[PDB]
């Protein structure tokens, strides 16, 4: 069903889970777990949390209208990240190269 | 305050 807009988004969702990232990018594979990590604190902060595989569940299951409902998705993944952790906090510098490579491939889109 | 942990366990 996807559009070719939304056939580029998956591509560029495909490069963010592939290994060539995984450096930065495996905090953001599954969902925050608040459990494991004991953040007691992290959905009274996050309300609206987001992750890779979320955003390729509803790639796959074709509940993006446009690329627009794609990149708000991935950026509040992003945000939550920066609203969360402290500035100086290793997973914001994570998601910092990880979210240059996401704007970097979106722009560029045909 | 709870600040998260990348460290492997
Ligand atoms: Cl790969």
């Amino acid at each position: 069903k996807l559009s070719e807009h939304l056939r580029y988004c998956d591509s560029i969702l495909r490069e963010m889970l592939s290994k060539k990232h995984a450096a930065y990018a495996w905090p953001f594979y599954k969902p925050v777990d608040a459990e494991a990590l004991e953040l007691h604190d992290y959905h009274d902060i996050i309300k609206h949390p987001m992750d890779l595989s979320t955003v390729k569940r509803k790639m796959d299951g074709r509940e993006y209208p446009d690329a627009q409902g794609f990149a708000a998705d991935v950026r509040l993944m992003f945000s939550n990240c920066y609203k969360y952790n402290p500035p100086d906090h290793e997973v914001v510098a994570m998601a910092r190269k990880l979210q240059d490579v996401f704007e970097m491939r979106f722009a560029k889109m045909p | 305050a709870p600040r998260k942990q990348l460290a492997t366990k």
